[PDB]
C-alpha cells in the first residue's frame, strides 16, 4: 500500500528468535498445557523429573497459548500505533 | 547348564594361516617365503601409516593445547571455549601439571547431566576426588583454596553435546556462571560438536550463546581435511609397493567408489580395502613368490600355465601367427622346449614403471610448484591408469604452462596382469560392504543357493514361509496365515515321515490323534513365527490381540 | 556347478577370480589349433 | 520392489491349543530328522574357511556371523577347536570368553569385571581408556578371545552396552567374534562403531533351529 | 555499515552428507508431511507451519528406493549413513531412556527444518517443491 519508484525491513527468521523469547518470559505467551508451580514439594520433585513433550521438541514448533485478547489489545494499544489498524482480523 | 549363564570363560606342526596353491603342489618353502614377502610388505606400510597417525594426532594435541593455554588478557572473568567440530567422545586432551594452579578436567556424558541438581553434584564430586590426591556444591568452590591452597583451574568437556537435554545445560552453564565472584576460579568449557555450530544456535537461548561467543575458539578435527593424509597414505601404499605390484583401473574405481559414502572416516576405511587387497593377493596368487626376481629359479610347469593364460600373452601368440613368424618358435614357446620367454618375464619384473614415478613427480609438482592443494591422488591415478589424465589435468587452468611435462603414456606391459590389484569377482564387496538384507532375502527364496527321505522334496519351513510373508498384506490375520501355510505342507508324506521312528513313542503317540496335523503344522508354524520376531519380519498385536500380526519388511527393497 | 556357487555365495578366497581366461577354455583353444598344426 | 509396499475375525482359539510340553516334541524330533545330512554336509564344507578366519583374526579384523539359522554351535567349534589351541601351538592355552546375548538378563558390568581380571594388571570407559594405553607397548599378541553370541540380543541391544563391546576392539590383543540374527542390525552401528568394530562380514546362514534361544521367551503366549 | 545490518549474534555445504545420506534425509521428510494416504497416488505407477508427525522404518526405505537414481537395495551402507543421522541428530526416535533401536514401538520423525532440505535438493536436482 505505498507508492511505487520512478528510476519497511522484513527482519530475518534469526534475529525474531531473540524477540520471540522476550514475550515468553513476559507471560504474553504461555505453553500449551502449561501446568505451572506445584503446591508441594514432593508433586514438584516429578516435575523437576519428567521431560515433557515441549523441552524436546524444536524451538519453532512449541505450541503456545495467548494471555490477551486482541479486543484487550485494541482497547489498550495506543492508536497511534502503526500496527493499531491490523488489531483486528 | 552354562549356556543359561549371562557370561562365562572357557579354557581350551607350528601353523601358518596360509595354505597350499597348485592343489598341494606348493613347496613348504615357498608358502615360508609368501608367508615372510606378505610380512615385509605389509610391516613396511604399517610403518609410514602409523607414524602418519601419530604425527597427526602430535598435531591435536598442540593445537588443542595452544588454544587451551593462548592465554588471552580479557578484563572480564568469563568461560574460555573450544568448539570441536566433528570431533567424537575417543578423542582426549591432557592438561599442564602446573605448580600455582591445580588443573582438573571435568568429563560430562548425557548420562551425567539430567537436571541441574545432578550436574552440580556429580561435578563437585569428581573435582574433590581430583583434589583429595593432591597430597559437594559450589561452596566447595569457594572454600577450594582455603582446602588445598591452590588455585582452581576447570576444564569441563561436553562430551557429546547433541544428546544433552539442552534446557538443563542451559541452565547449568548460568550456575556456572556464579563463579566469577571468586578470584581464585578459572573455568574453560570444550564443545564436541558433530555436525556444526547450527544446532547449537537454534536449540540454546539466545541469552545464553552471547555468554559463549565471547571469548571462543573454532577448530576442525575431522579426519577428512582437504585430502591432505589420504594422499599421505596412498602414496606411502605406492612407496611401500616399491614397483613391485600395480593398480587397475577397476580397482581404483570401486576405491573412488566407497570413499564417497562416509564422510568423517575414510582413512581407517581406506586402510581396510588396501590391505584385504595386499592380504588377497599373497593367499591366492601363486606369482607373489617372485615379487623378487631370486625366486625365478622356482618355476614349474603348473607356473607356465598361468603364464599361457596371461592376456598380454594370449593374444601375443596369435600376433606371431598373424605376423608370419616361424613355426618352430611357436612350437618351441607352446611345447616348453628352452622357455626362452622367461628371461622378457625377468625384464618385466626389473623393469620399473614410470607410472609411480611420473605421478609421485606429478604430486611433488602440483604441491610445490603449482600450489595446488585441492585434489585426490586417488582421482589422479586412476586417471593416469585409463590414460584419461589429460582431461583431468584439464580440471585446473593452472596445468596449461605444464601440460606437456604432466603427461603420462600408460603402457601395457607383458605379464603386468599377475601382479596388478583389480576387482573382478566381487570378494571385495560381499565380505566388506554386503548387501546385508539382500542376502537374507535371496536366502529365504533361493534356498537350493545354500544347501546341496522327505529331505529331497520339502524345502526348510524359514525360507519356505518366507514364500507367504511376501505375498501376505500390511496386517495378518495369524489364524488364516496358520490355515494358508497349513495347506501346502505335504501332509500325507509328512505323517508318513513322522510314522518311520519305530521307538520314539512320545512322537507315535501323538500320531495317533487325527489332529496331530494341525498340532504339528502350528508347532511349525508358531515357531517359525518366533523365528520371524527374533529376525525383525513380524511385530505383534499383543496390545489388542495376540491373533494378529504386522509385516515389518519387503522383499528387494 | 555347486562349489563354485557357494565359495561365491560365502565370499571365500578359495574360489578363482576371473581377470584370466579359464583353463577349460584355454585348453580348448589351444587343441582346436593344435589339432590343424600339423 | 517398493511397489509392494504401497499395494498394501478369526481368532487362534479356532486353533487346535497344544500344551507347551507337546510342543517341545514335534520340535525336536524334526529337527534332528529333517534336513539332517544336507545341513551337516554344508557345516563341513564350511569349516575349510578356518584358515582364512584365523588369518583374517591376526591382521586385527572382527569377524561377524549373519544368516538365516542358529549360530551358537558353529561359534563354539571355531574358537575351541581351531583357534585357541593354534595359537597357542604357533606363538610359542588362551583363555576364551564367551557372552550369551539372547539371555535377557545379562549385565554388562558383571561381564566387565571378567575382561578387568583376565586382562588387566592389578565409569568402566576411563578403565577402558587405561587398557589402551597399556596394550599399546604391549607385543601385538592374542591373549583373550572374545565370542559375543546374538550382538543383537534383547539385553545387548542397548546403546551403552554397544559403546562398551565397540572400545574394545581398538586393543589388538583381543580376538572378537560376534553373531546377529536381526535384519536391521547394522543400523546398531554408526561410523564411530562400524570403525572401531572393524568388522569382517561373512554370511553364514546355515538355517540351524535355535532351540537355545527359544528357552528364555515362551510360546505359549503366542 | 555491514555491522549493525547483521545482529551477528550467529555463532559463526552446511552439512556435509554423502550420496546415500542426502537421499535418506529427503525421503524422510515427506513421511513426517505427507498423508500415509498419498504414498500410492503419487509414487506408484498405478502443512510447511505444522509440526512433523512419526513414521515407520519401513516407510522410509520404500520411499528412498522410490526417488533414488537399477534397484539401489539396502546394503550396510544404507543403513550405517542412516544411522549416524540419528548420531547426528536429524532424526528423533521415540525414547529418551535406554534406546534400542530395534524394539517395534519405536518410530521416527523429522528434526530438519524446510529451509535446510530446501537447499540440500538443489545439490541433488531433486524438485521436492513440486510434490507439495
Amino acid at each position: 500500500r505505498i507508492p511505487t519508484v520512478a528510476p519497511i525491513k522484513l527482519w530475518l527468521k534469526k534475529d525474531v528468535k531473540n524477540v520471540w523469547e522476550n514475550l515468553v518470559q513476559l507471560d504474553f505467551f504461555t505453553e500449551k498445557s502449561a501446568v505451572g508451580l506445584r503446591d508441594n514439594a514432593t508433586a514438584a520433585f516429578y516435575a523437576s523429573n519428567y521431560q515433557f513433550q515441549g523441552t524436546m521438541i524444536p524451538f519453532d514448533l512449541r505450541s503456545y497459548q495467548m494471555q490477551i485478547i486482541l479486543q484487550e489489545l485494541r482497547r489498550i494499544i495506543p492508536k497511534s500505533n502503526m500496527y493499531y489498524s491490523w488489531t483486528q482480523l | 547348564a552354562d549356556a543359561q549363564r549371562s557370561h562365562y570363560t572357557v579354557y581350551p606342526d607350528k601353523h601358518i594361516p596360509f595354505v597350499k596353491l597348485l592343489s598341494g603342489k606348493e613347496s613348504e618353502v615357498n608358502v615360508e617365503k609368501r608367508w615372510e614377502l606378505y610380512h615385509q610388505l605389509h610391516s613396511h606400510f604399517h610403518d609410514q601409516v602409523d607414524h602418519i597417525i601419530d604425527n597427526i594426532e602430535a598435531d591435536l594435541k598442540a593445537e588443542i593445547s595452544d588454544l587451551l593455554y593462548s592465554e588471552t588478557t580479557q578484563k572480564r572473568r568469563c568461560f574460555n571455549t573450544i568448539f570441536l567440530l566433528g570431533s567424537d567422545s575417543t578423542t582426549k586432551i591432557e592438561l599442564k601439571d602446573e605448580s600455582s594452579r591445580y588443573n582438573v578436567l571435568i568429563e560430562l556424558t548425557p548420562k551425567e547431566s539430567p537436571n541441574v541438581r545432578m550436574m552440580l553434584r556429580r561435578s563437585m564430586y569428581k573435582l574433590y576426588s581430583a583434589a583429595d590426591a593432591e597430597e559437594y556444591d559450589l561452596s566447595l568452590v569457594e572454600n577450594f583454596k582455603r582446602l588445598f591452597g591452590k588455585d582452581l583451574a576447570m576444564v569441563f568437556n561436553f562430551k557429546d553435546v547433541d544428546s544433552i537435554n539442552f534446557n538443563t545445560l542451559d541452565n547449568f552453564i548460568i550456575l556456572l556462571k556464579s563463579a566469577f565472584k571468586y578470584d581464585h576460579v578459572k573455568i574453560s568449557l570444550i564443545f564436541n560438536i558433530n555436525t556444526n555450530l547450527s544446532n547449537i544456535e537454534k536449540n540454546l537461548r539466545q541469552s545464553t550463546i552471547r555468554l559463549l561467543k565471547r571469548n571462543y575458539h573454532k577448530l576442525d578435527v575431522s579426519s577428512n581435511k582437504g585430502f591432505k593424509y589420504g594422499n599421505q597414505i596412498f602414496q606411502s601404499f605406492l612407496d611401500t609397493v616399491d614397483g613391485k605390484l600395480n593398480l587397475s583401473d577397476r580397482f581404483v574405481e570401486f576405491i573412488l567408489s566407497k570413499m564417497a559414502n562416509n564422510t568423517n572416516h575414510n582413512l581407517q576405511l581406506l586402510t581396510k580395502m588396501l590391505d584385504y587387497s595386499l592380504m588377497s593377493y599373497f593367499f591366492q596368487n601363486a606369482f607373489s613368490v617372485f615379487i623378487d626376481p631370486v625366486n625365478v629359479d622356482f618355476l614349474n610347469d603348473d607356473y607356465l600355465k598361468i603364464l599361457s593364460r596371461c592376456p598380454t600373452f594370449m593374444f601375443f601368440v596369435e600376433g606371431l601367427i598373424k605376423q608370419h613368424a616361424p613355426a618352430d618358435e611357436i612350437l618351441s614357446l607352446l611345447t616348453n622346449k628352452n622357455r626362452g620367454l622367461e628371461e622378457f618375464f625377468v625384464e618385466f619384473l626389473v623393469r620399473e614403471n614410470p607410472i609411480n614415478g611420473h605421478a609421485k613427480f606429478v604430486a611433488r609438482f602440483l604441491e610445490e610448484e603449482l600450489n595446488i592443494t585441492n585434489f585426490n591422488l586417488i582421482e589422479l591415478y586412476h586417471n593416469l591408469l585409463i590414460g584419461k589424465l589429460d582431461s583431468y589435468l584439464d580440471r585446473w587452468s593452472a596445468c596449461k604452462e605444464y601440460k606437456d611435462r604432466l603427461h603420462f603414456e600408460p603402457i601395457d606391459t607383458i605379464f603386468q596382469e599377475l601382479f596388478t590389484l583389480d576387482n573382478r569377482s566381487g570378494l571385495l564387496t560381499q565380505s566388506i560392504f554386503p548387501s546385508y538384507k539382500s542376502n537374507i532375502e535371496d536366502n529365504l527364496l533361493s534356498w537350493e543357493q545354500v544347501l546341496p527321505d522327505l529331505d529331497k522334496i520339502m524345502a526348510p519351513v524359514l525360507g519356505q514361509l518366507f514364500k507367504l510373508y511376501r505375498e501376505a498384506n500390511m496386517t495378518i490375520n495369524i489364524y488364516d496365515f496358520y490355515i494358508a501355510f497349513r495347506e501346502t505342507l505335504p501332509k500325507e508324506e509328512i505323517l508318513n515321515f513322522i510314522r518311520k521312528d519305530p521307538s520314539n513313542t512320545k512322537l507315535l503317540e501323538l500320531a495317533e490323534t487325527p489332529d496331530a496335523f494341525d498340532k504339528v503344522a502350528l508347532i511349525l508354524f508358531m515357531q517359525a513365527i518366533f523365528a520371524f520376531e527374533n529376525m525383525g519380519l513380524i511385530k505383534f498385536q499383543s496390545t489388542k490381540s495376540y491373533d494378529l500380526v504386522e509385516k515389518c519388511v519387503w522383499r528387494g527393497i | 556347478r555347486y562349489d563354485e556357487i557357494i565359495f561365491r555365495k560365502l565370499g571365500s578366497m578359495l574360489q578363482t577370480t576371473n581377470i584370466l581366461v579359464t583353463d577349460d577354455q584355454y585348453n580348448i583353444w589351444k587343441k582346436r589349433i593344435e589339432m590343424d598344426l600339423a | 520392489t517398493f511397489e509392494g509396499y504401497f499395494d498394501q475375525r478369526h481368532t487362534m482359539s479356532m486353533a487346535p491349543d497344544v500344551t507347551r510340553e507337546e510342543f517341545s516334541l514335534v520340535s525336536n524330533f524334526f529337527n534332528e530328522n529333517f534336513q539332517k545330512r544336507p545341513r551337516q554336509k554344508l557345516f563341513e564344507i564350511q569349516k575349510k574357511m578356518f584358515p582364512q578366519y584365523w588369518f583374517e583374526l591376526t591382521q586385527g579384523f572382527s569377524l561377524l556371523f549373519y544368516g538365516v539359522g542358529s549360530k551358537r554351535n558353529f561359534l563354539e567349534e571355531f574358537a575351541i577347536d581351531y583357534l585357541s589351541p593354534k595359537i597357542a601351538y604357533s606363538q610359542l592355552s588362551i583363555p576364551c570368553l564367551i557372552l550369551n546375548g539372547y539371555n535377557p538378563s545379562c549385565n554388562y558390568r558383571d561381564v566387565f569385571k571378567e575382561i578387568t581380571d583376565l586382562l588387566v594388571p592389578a565409569h568402566v570407559i576411563l578403565q577402558i581408556q587405561k587398557m589402551i594405553d597399556f596394550y599399546k607397548n604391549q607385543p601385538l599378541d592374542i591373549k583373550l578371545i572374545l565370542v559375543v553370541h546374538n550382538l543383537d540380543g534383547p539385553s545387548i541391544r542397548k546403546n551403552t552396552f554397544q559403546t562398551m563391546l565397540s572400545f574394545l576392539s581398538v586393543i589388538r590383543q583381543i580376538a572378537i567374534v560376534a553373531s546377529t540374527d536381526h535384519i536391521y542390525a547394522p543400523l546398531l552401528w554408526d561410523n564411530m562403531k562400524a570403525q572401531n568394530y572393524n568388522f569382517v562380514f561373512h554370511d553364514i546362514s546355515n538355517f540351524e533351529p535355535s532351540t537355545v534361544e527359544s528357552t528364555f521367551q515362551d510360546v505359549m503366549k503366542m | 555499515i555491514k555491522l549493525f545490518l547483521s545482529t551477528d549474534d550467529n555463532l559463526s555445504q552446511t552439512y556435509d552428507l554423502s550420496i546415500i545420506s542426502k537421499y535418506l534425509l529427503i525421503a524422510s521428510y515427506i513421511c513426517s508431511y505427507l498423508e500415509p494416504r498419498y504414498d500410492a497416488s503419487i509414487f506408484s505407477r498405478k502443512p510447511r507451519y505444522l509440526q512433523p508427525s512419526l513414521f515407520a522404518i519401513e516407510r522410509l526405505l520404500a520411499i528412498f528406493q522410490a526417488i533414488f537414481p537399477s534397484l539401489m537395495k539396502a546394503n550396510i551402507e544404507v543403513f550405517q549413513n542412516l544411522s549416524e543421522l540419528h548420531t547426528l541428530k536429524l532424526i528423533a526416535t521415540t525414547m529418551n531412556k535406554n534406546i534400542d533401536y530395534l524394539s517395534p514401538k519405536v518410530r521416527w520423525k523429522v528434526n530438519v527444518p524446510w529451509e535446510i532440505i530446501k537447499e540440500i535438493s538443489e545439490s541433488v536436482h531433486f524438485n521436492i517443491s513440486d510434490y507439495f
